[PDB]
């Protein structure tokens, strides 16, 4: 709706490098969509994004700059998860009540539940995260939270 | 229930939007590296059909 | 001129520009200063077969201009002018080469080229991996650089 105009912009710059990125020709795949939005600062769920448009491989539908528009629109309006919430989800995963869950028991969750991320996501993430187990093998599932939370660049 | 399954599934939008961010840098570096490519490579190309890089290449060996 | 010379701010390596002038004395067949339709067609007559009288004709009005050595040198440095050095093209390549190899799979260097960015066509794939060093399914852009920036492998 009321994109700072700079919103707008920040969508042309990110369009033109996906755009490259697929073959330059002034269209992006639609299997992109939901990356090129997440480039902007939003955290769409895989269903927000099929609901503006979004596909579900690449090959099928290729967009126009103008198409993104209504679709980055749309997205915006897309819940965001709270802290409060990610404490509340993996608190039920916590037995012990000391703000640990197994590594296992966190990949657990994260490729078999909700909408499940590849093993190969999870691994990028605990990477990118930097988490570790302790000696027991279990994490600070807040840590990770607020790590996730952040960003990659760590104000996010 | 329902609920737990939407609050994990958005923690893992989280998690997808993190690793785009962060993939991103690499993408706009590696664009500009393809760029580079695409571009000399076919300047290359061009310059092995000029007939005067022909010529010039054919004298070359006699200099 | 006849040894040393510029006609410009050509920006060309002394020794590049010391080669053209000997290519340039071969190539003026009555060795006389200027290269004439007859001292082209001369001179490739003598090396194999030579491009015909039209190809002549239209190389030599690309000389706007007696083609004496001013001349010659200032339509190869316009050729040559605004390319990317050795070092840049090579770290270019580098970019899809995390770990260093020094190497790029062959299938990988031919999908960038063809499917992303600004896309080769089927002629250019052609005519680009036929002069490419490649072995063991591994595209060797290290020496491929150094052939297209001449200072490699296309001859000789
Ligand atoms: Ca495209
Ligand atoms: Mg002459």
């Amino acid at each position: 709706p009321k994109l700072s105009q700079d919103e707008i912009d920040d969508l042309k710059d990110v369009f033109e490098l996906f755009d490259f990125w697929d073959g330059r020709d002034g269209a992006v795949d639609a299997f992109k969509l939901g990356d090129v939005c997440r480039c902007l600062g939003i955290n769409p769920r895989n269903e927000d994004v099929f609901a503006v448009g979004g596909t579900h491989k690449m090959g099928e539908k290729s967009l126009p700059f103008e198409e993104f528009l209504p679709a980055y629109e749309g997205l915006m309006d897309c819940e965001q998860g709270t802290f409060a919430d990610y404490m509340e989800a993996f608190k039920t995963f916590d037995r012990e009540g000391q703000g640990f869950i197994s590594g296992a028991e966190l990949r657990h969750v994260l490729t078999a539940l909700g909408e499940r991320l590849s093993d190969e996501d999870v691994d990028e993430i605990i990477k990118l995260t930097d988490l570790q187990e302790d000696l027991e093998g279990n994490v600070k599932y807040e840590d990770f939270v607020k790590k996730v939370m952040a960003g990659p660049y760590p104000d996010k | 229930d329902e609920r737990l399954s939407k609050i994990i599934s958005m923690f893992q939008a989280h998690i997808r939007g993190y690793l785009i961010r962060k993939a991103y840098k690499k993408l706009q570096d590696q664009r500009i590296g393809l760029s580079v490519i695409q571009r000399n490579i076919r300047k290359w190309l061009v310059l092995r059909n000029w007939q005067w890089w022909k010529l010039y290449s054919k004298v070359k060996p006699l200099l | 001129a006849d040894k040393a010379a510029s006609g410009v701010l050509t920006k060309l390596p002394q020794k590049q520009i010391q080669e053209m002038k000997e290519a340039f004395s071969m190539i003026d067949v009555d060795r006389d200063g200027f290269v004439s339709k007859e001292d082209i067609k001369a001179i490739s007559e003598q090396l194999g077969r030579a491009p015909d009288d039209k190809e002549l004709t239209a190389m030599l009005k690309e000389a706007p201009g007696p083609l004496n050595f001013t001349m010659f040198l200032s339509i190869f440095s316009d050729k040559l002018s605004g390319t990317d050095s050795e070092e840049t093209i090579r770290n270019a390549f580098a970019m899809f080469d995390e770990q260093e190899t020094k190497k790029l799979n062959i299938e990988y260097i031919k999908d960038l080229l063809e499917n992303m960015g600004d896309n080769f066509n089927k002629d250019e794939m052609r005519m680009t991996f036929k002069e490419a060093p490649v072995e063991g399914g591994k595209f060797d852009y290290v020496k491929f650089t150094a052939m297209i920036k001449g200072s490699g492998e296309e001859e000789a």
